[PDB]
């Protein structure tokens, strides 16, 4: 039943998580110039959110 | 105020860059001639750095309202000097084999060198803007200098653009930070204000819309998404340029910015850089992991190393180390960021036309170069937070820093984005030292390499021996 | 007798109306139209924040902002103008050829 | 009580000018029973534009003449310096004569 | 002069507006214009002469004219994206309108809560203008010659002809 490593699987598991957040966060980058913008703006509403909250 | 003649001393490397920068305009409306142009650009710049060494001999003073002149300038604007002076050499092996004008390109690196000066000077709003956008401007004739090819001329459409956008965002912050408090001098920011009255809602917008602009310039998150297609796009010496000197001058105007203002006290702000940082750190080593191209992987740690910067910033008011361990690491970042694209531009020079796609493959890079897939290896090692480096020392610092404010949160996002970091670093130097499946004599070229050869000697040095960098460092001191 | 709120608004809401045309807009050249209003935006609100205090400085700072403005509407015309003898179109969304 | 009626004067003369001519307009309207131009002329559209723009600065020099000493004078001699080492570079470039 | 300033700035409002969501150039870079001489007038109405006036001899004495010079240069009409008409549609329209107008509620919220001393008189002239531009602030206009200059050079760089004639037609990659 181990002969699979089970300990090295859990180990390596933030490795998979790394992987998978790097090709969910490559789909930003597109390309598109308008996108380029918009998540400019994007960012700029979350700033000002983050500043009038705190 | 008016300006005596001791405070042109403090002036003279501004000076010395604008004439040499209407000297080479003239030289090019005489004789149109590209050794000449690239040495009288050289040899402005040298002499910029003579007199910088006599700034450093005279005194540290506010020369205007726009300028103050201490040891914070005098060190950003030699970074930003020998980084300008390693982007014509690099950028004169590339120009060899153009086949269009070839001395625009210096003339917009010097007057972008002389935005950078004016940034490190910077002590005012109106300095900060004009510094930044002098940056900026003659950046768009570098990257779409190549507008012949397709890639560079998308890269300078995006990176207009998008300067344009994040430049009205930075102008429309300074009006409201204006329209709050009633002078645009930095040290009067807050002045007016007092009694837990600082997280005033202006004041805090036109910050916010100011750090939207300056993460667009820092390449930060989630204004990072120009950083891979125009580093990409550029020509290998634009790439050097806007990695390493527009960055270091935009930092430091910003580490200025938020020293000697009393906004550095405000709650708002460094929760919000600080999640910028964890984002910019974690986000950057996220993306740069399956890269194939060498440009969009540099941009990315670019992404994470002005992460490092700003974890490094936060901590300003209390670390009491801060700005030594900014300094530090970008001395660090700089020389390393210079070696990997100096090889960068080594290796695909010349130009070639814009018929042929300029990919690198650095694959196999050994067997043919070896001196530079050395040096690129080392500076593959320096970028990773990795001893006998000087991107360790940089790194050191910065934990040092993150850890002694307490900055939990912030370290371990420092120490994760390292961990991932590595991982693609060293994926490069391998394959930099593997077998190629399929696959230089001239003096400026050789110039080139002893460039890059002296940068990895120096990351080496110091690395194994830090203290002169600490020690110059640390002599210079802005006036607090 | 005019609050410096209503200034601030006016320049905000066409700050808004620039970043606004800015990003629903595929042609370039409208792009680079709603670039200048929110260059104008934001040296509107740079004259009325001088206006309020008295100072000239708002003056100055606009004036920088339109030298800006010059030279910036300068380089992206210039860069339309390639753009269009190259491609032979302006969508904004055509020259993505740089995927992640 | 005088500069009032100048303003009164400006607005009187600015509307029935309009007027006028909106008036003659619709009494004459009433009465009866793929190719590109160039790159030359947006290049000379955008030598005036930056040469105008600064023009602005010697158009703010001129009126402060006086009360800016020779310091001033200094500095705008060194800026009309590089105002003309820019225009005699567009000179002997090329790229300024049009040769049809 | 406020009411005058508050027409200025509705008429202002209203001209980007059509600016904004406009199908041929030309009726909206003129739309462009009249906003701009409305900034203008609202420059006027706060004192600031000197602002409006550059305006008008700069920003649609030369920018503008750039514009038009552009388009009226290689004539476009909007052609093959009038017939799309991706804009006034509106899966693209609810998005960034809304996005963009929360952040302009976010930033009129942020507005308030400043004390009111209202806009004075005292109209800061040209001569105000000049003795402050060449006395502290020295470097900025030599620096923003410089950076002008730069400017100039980008442009000239970037979109020059490299090719000889008066009319030309459009060849893909310039033959």
């Amino acid at each position: 039943l181990l002969k699979r490593d089970p300990l090295n699987s859990m180990m390596n598991i933030p490795a998979v998580l790394s992987r998978f957040a790097g090709k969910g966060l490559l789909l930003s980058e597109n390309g598109y110039l308008r996108w380029y913008v918009a998540s400019m703006s994007i960012g700029a509403v979350v700033v000002l959110a983050l500043l009038m909250v705190l | 105020m008016t300006i005596t003649p001791q405070n042109l001393i403090a002036l003279l490397p501004l000076l010395i860059v604008g004439l040499t920068v209407v000297v080479v305009m003239l030289s090019i409306a005489w004789r149109r001639n590209h050794f000449l142009n690239a040495t009288l650009s050289v040899i402005g710049l040298n002499a910029a750095l003579v007199s910088l060494w006599f700034v450093g001999q005279a005194g540290a003073m506010d020369v205007t309202p726009l300028m103050r002149v201490d040891g914070f300038a005098m060190l950003y604007t030699g970074l930003v000097l020998l980084a300008s002076l390693a982007t014509c050499t690099f950028a004169y092996p590339w120009l060899e084999g153009y086949n269009d004008n070839k001395d625009e390109f210096y003339l917009l690196v010097l007057i972008a060198a002389l935005g950078g000066i004016l940034l490190a000077n910077a002590n005012h709003l109106a300095s900060l803007f004009l510094g930044i956008e002098l940056i900026s401007l003659p950046l768009f004739g570098l990257v779409g200098y190549a507008f012949r090819q397709k890639r560079s001329l998308e890269a300078s459409i995006k990176y207009t653009i998008l300067s344009a956008a994040a430049s009205s965002f930075l102008l429309f912050g300074m009006a409201l930070v204006y329209a709050q408090s009633g002078d645009l001098s930095f040290v009067a920011l807050g002045k007016n204000l007092g009694d837990g009255m600082l997280n005033e809602p202006l004041l805090l917008a036109g910050f916010g819309l100011m750090i939207v602009g300056l993460g667009f310039k820092l390449s930060l998150v989630p204004f990072h998404l120009w950083t891979p297609d125009v580093y990409q796009g550029a020509p290998a010496p634009v790439s050097t340029f806007l990695a390493t000197a527009s960055k270091i001058a935009i930092f430091g105007v910003v580490m200025r910015l938020f020293l000697y203002a009393p906004v550095g006290d405000s709650e708002a702000i460094r929760v919000v850089l600080a999640i910028i940082a964890f984002a910019s750190i974690i986000f950057g080593n996220l993306m740069a992991l399956s890269q194939t191209n060498i440009k969009r992987l540099l941009g990315y740690s670019s992404i994470s190393h002005l992460g490092y910067l700003l974890v490094a910033l936060i901590a300003l008011q209390t670390g009491e180390m801060s700005m030594e361990a900014v300094g530090v690491y970008l001395a660090g970042y700089l020389f390393s960021s210079l070696g990997a694209f100096g090889v960068v531009s080594l290796m695909s020079s010349p130009y070639r036309g814009p018929d042929a796609d300029s990919l690198f493959s650095y694959r196999g890079l050994f067997w043919h170069r070896p001196i530079l897939a050395a040096v690129m290896t080392v500076m593959m090692l320096s970028l990773a937070g990795i001893p006998m480096t000087l991107g360790f020392i940089g790194k050191f610092y910065v934990l040092a820093v993150g850890v002694q404010a307490h900055l939990w949160w912030l370290v371990g996002a420092v120490v994760v984005g390292s961990a991932i970091g590595l991982y693609y670093y060293l994926r490069v130097a391998v394959s930099l030292y593997l077998h190629a499946p399929e696959q230089p004599s001239n003096w400026q070229y050789s110039a080139g390499g002893i460039v890059v050869l002296i940068s990895a000697l120096l990351v080496l040095v110091l690395g194994v021996w830090p203290q002169p960098l600490i020690s110059i460092v640390r002599l210079a001191m802005p006036l607090m | 007798m005019i609050p410096l709120q209503h200034g601030l608004i006016l320049a905000a809401i066409l700050f808004v109306l620039g970043l606004t045309g800015l990003v629903i807009r595929r042609n370039l050249l409208f792009m680079l139209i709603g670039l200048e209003i929110m260059i104008n935006a934001s040296a509107l609100a740079f004259v009325v924040a001088g206006s309020y205090w008295g100072q000239t400085d708002g003056q100055v700072m606009y004036i920088l902002a339109i030298s800006l403005a010059a030279a910036e509407a300068s380089i992206g015309l210039a860069l339309l103008l390639q753009l269009h003898r190259r491609r032979q179109n302006l969508n904004i969304d055509s020259v993505s050829e740089m995927r992640g | 009580t005088e500069v009032i009626a100048h303003h009164w004067a400006f607005a009187i003369f600015l509307i029935v000018a309009i007027g006028l001519c909106c008036l003659m307009l619709v009494g004459g309207w009433f009465l009866g029973g793929r190719l590109r131009l160039s790159a030359k002329f947006y290049l000379v559209a955008m030598f005036f534009v930056i040469f105008d723009v600064e023009a602005l600065y010697l158009f703010a020099w001129s009126t402060s003449i006086r009360e800016s000493g020779w310091v001033g004078f200094v500095e705008a001699a060194i800026f009309i310096f590089v105002l003309l080492a820019g225009l005699v570079y567009l000179v002997r470039i090329g790229a300024l004569d049009w040769t049809p | 002069m406020e009411f005058a300033f508050y027409i200025c700035g509705l008429i202002a409002i209203l001209a980007t507006l059509r600016v904004i969501t406009h199908t041929n150039p030309v009726h909206a870079l003129l739309y462009l214009i009249i906003s701009l001489l409305a900034i203008s007038g609202v420059f006027f109405s706060l004192g600031a002469y000197f602002a409006g006036a550059l305006e008008i001899i700069v920003y649609a004495g030369a920018i503008m004219v750039l514009f038009v010079f552009v388009v009226m240069m290689l004539n476009l009409g909007g052609s093959e994206i009038e017939q799309e008409r991706q804009w006034l549609k509106p899966q693209v329209w609810i998005g960034p309108a809304i996005l963009s107008a929360i952040m302009l509620v976010v930033i009129v919220y942020a507005i308030l809560g400043v004390n009111d001393q209202g806009i004075d008189g005292t109209p800061i002239s040209a001569k105000a203008v000049g003795i402050t531009l060449f006395g502290p602030y020295v470097l900025a206009v030599e620096l923003a010659s410089m950076l002008l200059l730069a400017g100039l050079v980008v442009a000239f760089h970037v979109g020059r002809e490299e090719r000889a004639g008066e009319v030309l037609s459009n060849r893909k990659d310039d033959s």
